[PDB]
């Protein structure tokens, strides 16, 4: 609809994640997230810079985009 | 204890108040108080109203005057931005006795206005308001009686305000010229007042400064006076003199009438205008010439029927000024807006409900800078207006709400047509106004009278050389955008004459000094020896301190004062004398800010003042958060950059500013959407103008630099503004710009000082003189010019050199000397060739062994030193071994010699801290082999962002939000205190031009490596970036979609050119990947060679047979294999 | 103006080329083809109107030429008063170009109608929303609304008034309302849905001098009328020097009702201060070159030209030949107000303007708007012809 769609989807491809779309409070959850669902793999990942890493690459595993 | 204090004595100690503010004043007392405070804005426009001129304060300031009724300190200091023309208040028993204007008058009161604690300030100023039209009008009584009784001119002068004595005499030329028009009596007449102009002039010499600012204006009212008398006396007719009667204006007084302050009007062409008796103080009058009487005509004629008047023209004319002469002249003062695109339909109503309920006549400049939208919206409020006063309507209703319609007001519009940023009025909007053309003004009937007036002593025969000289200039001088030699140029070279008169002796040496200094610095070449010629052609004919000031500050930062150099200072700081706003125009890297930073340093050396420097970003940052914004929603202000700090100037709570320089330097292209905005500042008008209805003066030591290398998209009304500094050529040469890196690089570092030595020889100009010579003629892929590329030289080589000062302890001399000149010779070529190819590169090779001497340390492909012994990246190439699994990796890069090349210099420039641009071919390994070299590193992590069209700083700033803290200037800091951040920008150069053709994200990038720095916008705060890197890569600029990027980016950084693989390079990489497959199935391990053969064969003839001029999508490239 | 010319010329053709013989059809044929360049030749002639359209032709009166065809065929013409008096629509659209606007034409006829016309500029949200308040309002109660510049916000055209005017396509209920609309001709293009439901009136200055200053005049104590007169002419003879760009005026410029009414202003200003009928005509003559139409004036040549037409018609003689035509007498302080206006509409109706009145009545060179004049008719000539054709 707006070119700023474009902006987005060559973000989400170009890296695998939108950092827009988890600033502020919105990292925080995020990272809070990602403990439970760590905690709930039996993985130890202690700092926001593991986290993140495994959270994207989930991504670049989990997700494909068909245009 | 700040919040509670400043809203108890606003709100807290105040029981009147709570009449209107019950719930604010119960909240307050239980206690959120910032809440409170910005609720208070109902009660604040309840107190506008029973003030009119409390328009033009702010919020804040309305607190201010509202709560200090107890002391009158506050309401003094707004005197300034309620009326204008007065500076403050005069007090004295906890009465009123006067008021002091802007130029030092005092006006004293008919009665002291006795001061109460209980009487707000909108009452006691109202007060004051008629007491100050009273005095005004009783002055004027008392003068003309005096001087129709016939006192002198000369006695009367000393006695009373500028505005009594002016009116006086005006009335009584009116009514003496008149009885002269009754009979052919003019010669006895115009003696008369030549003797008085002679007696006026000659007192001019012995006077205090009050005295003569009064005699300079009644003697450019006597000239006046002389050039009418004169020329009625030499009419022939007497219709022709009255004809010429009837045309300029006539004071008379109403003296059979008992109305005071009514009783004097205005007569021209049979119209008749109402004279206020309004105090205006001494303002700079007009010299008189026949477009500003016409002008003058035309006003009265709108005025009779109350149209709207409207000035048009080319810029540099006088129309805004001629407004305001005309508004002196009938005894009031006009407000003046800036108009800007910034204005929509309610800014202009709320600016028109002030006007019309202050009963103030407003002018509106640049009017065609308002989008089309509100110039149709707004018409509907012009017209009602105009409808209100021709009937006699005594409420409007603007922006739903009534509001008395005070019969004194006038609207009047100043356009500039046919510029860029301009737009059209629509024509139900251009009906309501009444246009008068502007296009050329007397500039030598101006030229002549201010000569006078200075007391030069052939004030004709100097202003017909100095107008017809500029005439000359203007039509042989070269075709170029910045020469414009009109009013405004008349103007800088009359106003430079002042402080040069005692200096050369009220002659022809103070105009041509004032010529030189005003138009040399904006000239070329061609058009310098133009001017010099002409000025030799056309007129008959010790700075010693400053230039030892200017020698001390470049020799003590460390920069050659070349003799260009040091002219450039010279110009730059006469011309800042009496320019407060000055461009800076030249290409990049040329020297503009060490030019402007060594003259300031100097100035500062010589005076002994301190200097406060700002530098903004014009074009990074959006307008509001430049100038500041209103939130219509809450209808709040809140402060841009510029508003902020020039708010914060005028506060001066410290008083740190009475013995300091602030300076301001808009560090980017000049764009008129956001440089037009200042106009009011830059030129005499000196105000910055709010949308939300504020006026912030501008200091007398507030200047304005504009730094830039284009004048493309500027028009005339910013380039005729602000005195120019042009410069055709780099300030310095070759050898003294290494110098300086050298010294600088040198000096960031008994070892060092022998090492010192030993590189600077080993820069021997005599070669690198030719060698630069011969690397002008190699083909650089998104290249820059020699001399901005010299600092990767030096910074490179300082950074290599210093790197193995852990084994020169053990050296001897020719070990010493052969790895100095080998880490040379490597740095000097990648700095020269490193954007070129490899064919290139290798003959740049041949060339640097060439020129360097035959006995020196050779250079190869592929030297190094090794730990010392010389070497060679060719012979340490390890083989790699990969499983099958291994090939689907994506951080696998197999070793390869030119793989090594890249990876070793990409990692030695980033460690030597110069920001990166890699460029080359898609799929060429850019990302690959940045990656892998920074993947096995311990020093940085890397941040990447994908740049794209409609990507902005916004972008930028927050993929560093994981990655960085914000910690108390501000500064940025990586989260993790071991590893720096490395910031790649992948496509650099898609982000795509705006209107002007301009890259906010690259400039941004720019300011980021230039100035480590940038502005925090929401709360206008500097933060300085520590241990952030910036590199990135690009296409070269002739793909599609590819926009060039400005050589003020580029020239901050190092440029690689990264090319595709040989054939026989990817043979081997892919024949490596299929003999790690082949493991799988080792019985087929014979078909390695082959099947790898035909896989590259197949690519390449792919890429040669499918080409993107049949389909835009057939690209290929490595990739693919 | 030009499409009005061509579809005069079309209609006259589709109806005489049925109706009349085929000499008639190929007369009239030839003619075409001589104004459009496009052939020579003579008709034959036996058929005096083709003969008085042969005179002009070659006496190269080609606009002459042109109104030949609408003066011998159509014996009516309507203006704006007529088409919103004689309507059973509505909503009107009125069309112009840049610089030109006929606002006033809608609050004359308002007036002249006794009724209550409210005017509201289109282009921000305030207004918008007022107008729709105030359009639901002149419904359900009456009166007249008028909308400027609509195409300074056509996403409210395109969404709400492409909606209200079908609704009241279905209401016809109420009697005493009337929307209008003014829009650019050189502007962007409106929605036909809309325009199809509007009645359409392109608004545009009258193309004859002595048509101007009757319709100047018709819209109007000896001296004041007397003045009124002089002015009326001087207007219409200004306005149509301003027609020849390359010719009459350096740059091309427009004079509007404005500049006529600041005109009669001072010129009964000043009668009003001079009872001895000593009228300052001087002072007349520079006000009126300098400021009330000197104003919009940016160049020395066309000021002068504004000088001496100024000079020619402000002259205060007992008789001024003010055109080859009529000379203009001045007034008797016998006569009565009503006398000298009826006198001086005598003067303006028993004349006739010539042919060649581009020339003489403006004193330009007859070869000069010769260009002018034949490449208008060629461009009406051509496009006639292509129709005709198809
Ligand atoms: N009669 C006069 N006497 C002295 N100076 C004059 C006179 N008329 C004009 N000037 C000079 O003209 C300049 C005033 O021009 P002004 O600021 O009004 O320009 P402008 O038309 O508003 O410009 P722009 O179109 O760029 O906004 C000042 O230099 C003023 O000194
Ligand atoms: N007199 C001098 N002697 C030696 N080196 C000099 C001298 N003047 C300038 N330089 C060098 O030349 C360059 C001048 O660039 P500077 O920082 O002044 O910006 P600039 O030319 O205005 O460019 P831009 O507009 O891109 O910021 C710097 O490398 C400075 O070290
Ligand atoms: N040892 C090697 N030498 C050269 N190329 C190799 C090697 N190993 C793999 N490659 C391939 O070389 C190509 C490198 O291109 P890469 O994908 O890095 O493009 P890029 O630099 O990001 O390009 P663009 O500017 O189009 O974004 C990839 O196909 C990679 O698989």
């Amino acid at each position: 609809l707006e070119t700023a769609f474009l902006e987005r989807m060559n973000t989400l491809l170009a890296n695998a994640d939108i950092p827009d779309l988890f600033q502020g409070e919105e990292y925080d959850k995020l990272l809070n997230n990602l403990r439970n669902k760590t905690r709930s793999l039996g993985l130890l990942l202690d700092t926001e810079q593991e986290l993140y890493d495994w959270f994207v690459g989930e991504i670049a595993k989990n997700l494909h985009v068909v245009f | 204890q700040f919040y509670w204090l400043d809203l108890y004595g606003i709100l807290g100690e105040n029981l009147d108040i709570q009449n209107f503010l019950p719930l604010e004043t119960s909240k307050f007392k239980s206690l959120s108080l910032k809440m409170i405070k910005s609720s208070l804005s109902t009660f604040l426009e309840r107190q506008r109203r029973q003030f009119p001129r409390f328009y033009f304060l702010g919020n804040d300031d309305l607190l201010k005057i509202i709560g200090s009724g107890k002391h009158h300190d506050q309401v003094s200091k707004f005197m300034k931005k309620m009326f204008g023309s007065i500076e403050s208040i005069i007090f004295f028993e906890d009465s009123i006795t006067g008021v002091r204007s802007v130029e030092g008058e005092v006006l004293n009161l008919n009665e002291k206005i006795e001061l109460k604690d209980s009487i707000q300030a909108q009452e006691w100023l109202n007060i004051l308001d008629t007491e100050i039209k009273l005095s005004v009008f009783t002055q004027f009584r008392d003068c003309l009686g005096q001087l129709k009784d016939g006192t002198d001119i000369e006695v009367v002068v000393s006695k009373y305000i500028f505005q009594a004595i002016l009116l006086s005499a005006q009335v009584m030329w009116t009514e003496l010229v008149e009885k002269c028009l009754q009979t052919n009596e003019f010669s006895k007449y115009w003696k008369e007042v030549d003797m008085k102009i002679k007696g006026l002039l000659d007192k001019l010499n012995k006077s205090s400064d009050n005295v003569k600012k009064k005699i300079e204006a009644l003697l450019v009212e006597y000239l006046h006076f002389n050039n009418v008398i004169g020329q009625l006396k030499n009419c022939s007719t007497k219709e022709e003199a009255r004809l010429l009667w009837a045309k300029v204006q006539k004071f008379y007084q109403k003296n059979d009438t008992l109305d005071d302050l009514n009783s004097v009007f205005i007569s021209q062409s049979g119209y008749l205008l109402q004279y206020k008796f309004e105090y205006i103080g001494i303002p700079e009058r007009l010299i008189y010439t026949p477009l500003l009487l016409v002008g003058f005509a035309t006003l009265t004629d709108s005025l009779h029927q109350k149209y709207g008047g409207c000035f048009f023209g080319p810029a540099g004319t006088g129309k805004t000024e001629t407004v305001k002469a005309f508004g002196q002249n009938l005894g009031r003062v006009v407000v003046v807006f800036n108009c800007d695109d910034s204005f929509d339909y309610q800014v202009l109503s709320r600016l028109l409900v002030g006007i019309t309920q202050i009963g103030a006549w407003g002018c509106f400049d640049e009017f065609n800078r308002l989008d089309e939208k509100v110039l149709s919206a707004v018409s509907a409020n012009i017209q009602q207006i105009q409808n209100g006063l021709q009937v006699g309507k005594s409420h409007i209703t603007l922006l739903e709400e009534e509001t008395p319609l005070s019969p004194h007001t006038a609207v009047f519009i100043t356009l500039n047509p046919g510029y860029n940023g301009r737009s059209e009025l629509p024509e139900n909007l251009k009906k309501s106004f009444r246009e008068f053309s502007m296009k050329s003004p007397q500039s030598g009937t101006i030229a002549e009278m201010i000569l006078q007036i200075m007391g030069f002593e052939d004030s004709k025969s100097l202003a017909s050389k100095i107008v017809h000289f500029l005439e000359l200039l203007s039509s042989k001088c070269s075709s170029m955008n910045h020469y414009h030699f009109g009013l405004r140029t008349l103007k800088g070279v009359l106003r430079n004459c002042s402080p040069l008169v005692s200096e050369f002796g009220e002659g022809e040496k103070t105009v041509v000094e004032s010529l030189k200094r005003v138009i040399l610095p904006s000239l070329g070449d061609t058009d310098e020896l133009v001017f010099k010629d002409e000025l030799s052609k056309i007129f008959d004919s010790n700075s010693k301190a400053i230039v030892q000031c200017l020698k001390d500050a470049g020799q003590r930062s460390g920069f050659s004062m070349s003799e260009e150099f040091l002219k450039k200072c010279m110009q730059f700081y006469y011309m800042q004398k009496t320019q407060q706003a000055l461009i800076l125009v030249g290409k990049a890297g040329c020297g503009k800010t060490a030019t402007w930073k060594t003259v300031i340093d100097a100035m500062a050396i010589f005076d002994g003042h301190a200097n406060v420097v700002y530098v903004i970003d014009t074009k990074v940052l959006t307008k509001e958060s430049l100038y500041g914004s209103m939130l219509k929603a809450t209808l709040e202000w809140r402060d841009g950059l510029f508003t902020s700090i020039l708010r914060r100037v005028n506060d001066d709570i410290t008083g740190t500013f009475k013995n300091s320089r602030i300076w301001v330097v808009f560090d980017s292209d000049l764009d008129p959407e956001y440089v037009e905005a200042m106009n009011s500042v830059l030129d005499d008008n000196k105000i910055l103008t709010l949308p939300n209805g504020e006026r912030l003066p501008i200091p007398p030591n507030f200047r304005i630099l504009f730094e830039t290398d284009n004048l493309d998209h500027t028009t005339p009304a910013t380039i005729t503004r602000c005195g120019l500094l042009w410069f055709s050529t780099d300030v310095c040469s070759i050898s003294s710009k290494i110098d300086h890196l050298l010294n600088k690089s040198y000096e960031a570092l008994f070892e060092l000082d022998k090492l010192k030595d030993l590189i600077s020889d080993s820069f021997d100009m005599a070669s690198l003189t030719n060698i630069f010579t011969c690397s002008n003629d190699l083909v650089h892929i998104l290249g820059v010019r020699t001399f901005n590329k010299l600092e990767t030289a030096v910074q490179l080589a300082v950074h290599l050199i210093s790197s193995y000062r852990q084994w020169f302890q053990n050296l001897d001399d020719k070990s010493l000397k052969d790895v100095i000149t080998l880490l040379i010779k490597r740095s000097l070529l990648y700095a020269l060739a490193g954007d070129s190819t490899g064919e290139s590169q290798r003959a740049f090779i041949q060339t640097i062994n060439t020129y360097f001497g035959h006995d020196s340390q050779e250079l190869s492909d592929y030297s190094t030193i090794v730990i010392l012994s010389f070497s060679s990246f060719c012979s340490e190439i390890p083989s790699v071994s990969l499983e099958a699994h291994e090939v689907m990796r994506p951080d696998i890069v197999i070793p390869t010699i030119d793989t090594i090349k890249h990876e070793k210099i990409f990692y030695d420039l980033l460690n030597s801290k110069r920001g990166i641009i890699l460029c080359g071919p898609p799929g060429s390994g850019k990302t690959m082999i940045m990656n892998n070299a920074l993947r096995n590193s311990s020093l940085y992590d890397v941040v990447g962002i994908n740049f794209s069209k409609d990507t902005t700083t916004e972008h930028i700033l927050s993929a560093l939000h994981r990655h960085t803290n914000y910690v108390t200037g501000l500064t940025l800091l990586p989260k993790s205190d071991i590893k720096n951040l490395v910031l790649f920008c992948d496509q650099i150069n898609l982000p795509k031009l705006d209107k002007y053709g301009s890259q906010n994200v690259v400039l941004f990038l720019r300011q980021l490596m230039e100035k480590q720095g940038f502005w925090k916008t929401p709360e206008n705060k500097w933060v300085t970036i520590e241990r952030i890197h910036i590199v990135g890569a690009c296409n070269p600029p002739t793909d599609p979609g590819r926009i060039p990027m400005s050589e003020r980016f580029t020239r901050h950084a190092a440029i690689l050119y990264l090319g595709y693989p040989s054939g026989k390079s990817l043979s081997q990489i892919y024949e490596i990947y299929y003999k790690a497959i082949f493991k799988l199935v080792p019985e087929f391990r014979s078909y390695t060679e082959p099947f790898a053969r035909a896989s590259v064969h197949l690519y390449n003839e792919c890429k040669a047979r499918y080409s993107t001029g049949l389909q835009s999508h057939y690209l290929f490239s490595p990739r693919e294999l | 103006k030009k499409f009005k010319m061509i579809m005069a010329m079309t209609m006259f053709c589709l109806y005489k080329f049925d109706i009349e013989s085929e000499q008639y059809k190929e007369a009239v044929l030839t003619m075409i083809g001589v104004l459009s360049e496009s052939s020579d030749g003579v008709p034959k002639l036996t058929n005096d109107d083709l003969r008085y359209l042969w005179d002009y032709v070659t006496t190269k009166s080609y606009i002459s030429a042109l109104n030949w065809f609408k003066n011998e065929f159509f014996v009516d013409e309507w203006n704006i008063a007529d088409v919103v008096a004689n309507s059973e629509n509505n909503y009107f659209t009125m069309a112009s170009e840049r610089d030109v606007d006929g606002t006033f034409k809608l609050i004359e006829l308002a007036k002249a109608s006794k009724e209550s016309l409210k005017i509201i500029p289109l282009g921000s949200i305030e207004n918008l929303n007022y107008a729709q308040e105030e359009i639901s309002k002149s419904k359900i109660e009456g009166g007249w609304i008028l909308l400027q510049n609509i195409q300074m916000s056509l996403s409210w055209v395109k969404t709400y008034l492409h909606k209200h005017v079908e609704e009241t396509k279905a209401a016809e209920e109420h009697e005493k309302f009337k929307m209008f609309m003014t829009c650019h001709l050189t502007g962007d293009k409106l929605p036909a849905p809309l325009l199809q439901r509007t009645d359409r009136v392109v608004y545009e200055d009258i193309p004859g001098i002595l048509d101007t200053v009757k319709d100047l005049w018709g819209s109007q104590g000896v001296w004041s009328v007397y003045c009124t007169f002089l002015l009326s002419w001087f207007h219409a003879l200004i306005t149509a020097r301003t027609r020849l760009v390359p010719h009459g005026f350096s740059k091309k410029y427009y004079f509007n009702d404005c500049d006529f009414q600041f005109a009669s202003v001072y010129l009964e200003n000043v009668l009003a201060t001079n009872s001895t009928n000593n009228i300052p005509w001087a002072q007349v003559r520079d006000h009126i070159a300098t400021i009330v139409y000197g104003g919009k004036i940016d160049e020395e040549k066309d000021l002068e030209v504004v000088a001496k037409l100024c000079a020619h018609v402000f002259c205060g003689s007992d008789n001024l030949q003010i055109v080859p035509g009529v000379r203009i007498p001045q007034p008797l302080l016998q006569q009565s107000e009503e006398e000298e206006r009826a006198r001086l509409t005598a003067i303006l109706s028993n004349t006739i303007e010539p042919a060649d009145s581009l020339s003489s009545w403006l004193q330009l060179p007859r070869e000069s708007i010769l260009d002018y004049e034949r490449l208008q008719a060629k461009e009406v000539a051509s496009s006639t012809e292509q129709l005709l054709q198809e």
